[PDB]
């Protein structure tokens, strides 16, 4: 569900 | 005296550099609270609802401390939000750009701390259907930082009630309950927590 | 001649770090001053009131007077107001960001006096029920200072009596009263004063 | 050939500082003229009417004034409108912000004059009863300088005839009458004239 | 009549 | 490369004086074309009519114009249309500011040609009266350079064929005709002429 | 150690002229992923529909590397969206300009990384006839670079899945299917492809 | 009521 | 005519 | 065709 949250999703681009 | 605060503006805004945001080693908190003004419009037809309020941010840098001896005793004083930092604070559901109703100005204090408060009117989304009813319609709007997780920005209240008492009394609309709720978030894939202010107001056409 | 004003305007705004906005030590007085010209939409459905005025602000600066005698007997010079300070005076219950209506441009006197009149289109609360009838409906709206206590910025006006001699002959609405009057607040916490004036316009539409 | 515009326009700007206006010593006159193209909104139940127009400006500087023999017989040049000193015309009682239809370029001829012709679509104060009759009805918009008075800016037409060769020919709106009168208006206090250019269109729905 | 017109007020503050 | 281009540019751009537009002695050809994408509003009650188009323009200038081997092979490069001169191409017949919907970047070529492709918004003057029939009803819209004539900037076109390829499949209404087509307008006075070209669309709501 | 943050930017944005854009040369792989978070509006009478959704964009520069130990272990920062190059994807098919309702913000990661996530409202072309029935409408439109080829910039998709966990749980509408499909297009006339990802969504008036 | 005014409340961050 | 025309009036003056 | 394409012109000149 991170990567449908703005800020989780850049903070993560290897998952996203 | 007024010579003193031309210089003081020098040496923290001209002489050092602007601050480059949080980091992880350096996190900052941020303190969120709303003053609700009025529900101006209410679209059943494409679920959008307009708010007017006041938007007060409060947060504290260590690079914008002075000691007011070394300053003609001054402790604090106004200036444009443009010259400083701002959080990147922002409603999820919006709808339309905020469009800003009130001067950007914030009060900076030797200890480092900022308060700002800008009037702004935001459209929302929001199913009103119920609002011409006793119980009323509840709708929800999350705020907190765009690019920054729970690490970088810490968000807060002061209060988990909204100030309403500059709402407007002939208003269309009351308010049943207007509330500022923290809450934090985490997802199985990650350590940082994610955070944000939930403004939860329930209302109903005025009796 | 011209060599005067060119020399003129570099010595106040080039060679002078801008003034930083007033202090408690060095406080400034605005005085404010509407004419309305005419009540462009008035909307039930939202409670939200359209007008079209003239607003005055007159204040004075020292660190803004020169000479005459040193300058070609200049008196008075014409500048855009971005080059200038401009009071944060605010409509407190806008519900739209003000439309200027008008050039933003400021006229400078040697003893340091500012004039200013922007024209403007301001939406704000008001519920206009009863305003198909011969009694009327009264709206009103106050103006102050969004970040400057009354220790700070003096405000203050020249008259009561709302400047109608410009109204729109032909306006769809009829104005029964209009005043702006001086108001002083204190709250029990503390001593510095909140000054605003309010702007109270009875009118009704006209047959 | 195209080095020297560079260079015209080099010794024109920077090497001036930008024309500070008109003083009272050295004053102006600015040429005003419209050509009207359409009548595209009437709101009655708001008084408010949306015109279409060119606005040609005229106007003399000296300081802008160059030998034609001394820059490759260069006689005439375009350059954008935020480049150059243009007067602050405004309708009087316009309702919104006036809203630009055309680049805005000025054409500068070495004699020192500059034309500037912005297309425009303005809303103002009118009330339409009348338009869908025989007789018609007539709207009418004054323009002037807004911080300059007639002894610092000359206002003068070319013609009290407003140009209607480019009105549109299916208009839903018929021109029965449009002229361009300067008016001139003194007052008791005061020894300056405020002159102004009075729009005045009596028009009707086509049949 | 001077203090309703924007150009007249500035340059007689003293009446306006 | 990217160094190679960044060069090109700094050498084109920081160089030299920026192009001051074409001239009587080196004068400019423009070529315009039109896509097609939709009719989207159509207002009988005011006469004013909405299309979603491509705008292409296209021009040589011998300021841009460099040697590929001196810049690493380079031969076309991307570019803001703000870092270049853009001609100033309006529709003559507008009733609103146009609204741009694409990117605004042009391509230039080492031979000096620029391409430009801004997709628009645009309303203007039409009377639809007939849309709703079979024969439908026709509009029609000039463009043309504001404020330079005919021997400054000459106006063309590659096709008369407005391009219809991309037009809206489903739209609400039916394109029956399309066409640009260059038009020339003499004044005794004078000896320069003016160029517009005439964009003239039939179309008619689809059954 | 603030420090550490305060340095990457510099070395990286002002030790160096703006990174050009892609070429043949250097390409450059763009990700496309669209977050829908509600319909919003549905003009059955000018087929005009409006989204508000968040376009996550993800691209990689090799000149925004830097070594993380040799800044304090720094592995990203923030930095608003002007800083720095971002690519030209648009919808085709959009009738208004996009409105942005988020912070322009990039996050950058010491393998040059950049990912960007704009909130947006979006009015494009789409017949919504059938909304409210059992099968529901389609609207399609596609997304690309305005300006650059497929051998300049490529377009790609994580998933041909559009996140609808983010969808408003009270929309009128509800999503039968959302799909962002990379499709790749040739024309008879060049040899180079030409990129666009289509964003489907079937919906209806929910019940 | 001096924490729903913007200046007061910016004037008194102790108490607002 | 030319004093109609926005690049006309302007090119040519000393007539609009 | 090409020449409704916005890319596609621009890298074109010679055809559109």
């Amino acid at each position: 569900g991170c990567c449908s949250h703005p800020a989780c999703n850049v903070d993560h681009p290897e998952i996203c | 005296s007024q010579a003193n605060l031309m210089r003081l503006k020098s040496d923290l805004f001209n002489r050092s550099p602007m601050y480059p945001g949080p980091t992880k080693d350096d996190p900052l908190t941020v303190t969120l609270g709303f003053t609700l003004q009025d529900i101006v419009k209410v679209d059943s037809s494409t679920n959008e609802v307009d708010l007017v309020y006041y938007e007060q941010q409060r947060w504290k840098l260590n690079s914008l401390m002075w000691d007011p001896n070394e300053y003609g005793n001054i402790t604090d004083f106004r200036t444009s939000a443009a010259d400083i930092w701002t959080p990147d604070i922002t409603a999820y559901s919006s709808t339309r750009p905020v469009q800003v109703l009130s001067p950007q100005i914030a009060v900076v204090t030797h200890d480092g701390s900022v308060m700002f408060i800008p009037a702004q009117r935001l459209s929302f989304m929001c199913d009103p259907t119920g609002v011409d009813s006793e119980e009323g319609v509840t709708c929800a709007v999350k705020f907190g930082s765009w690019v920054y997780s729970g690490f970088e920005i810490d968000l807060k209240t002061d209060t988990d009630q909204v100030d309403l008492s500059s709402y407007y009394a002939s208003s269309k609309y009351e308010i049943l309950s207007a509330t500022q709720t923290r809450q934090v978030q985490h997802y199985s894939c990650c350590p940082e927590p994610y955070i944000d202010v939930n403004l939860v107001v329930k209302f109903r056409e005025r009796r």
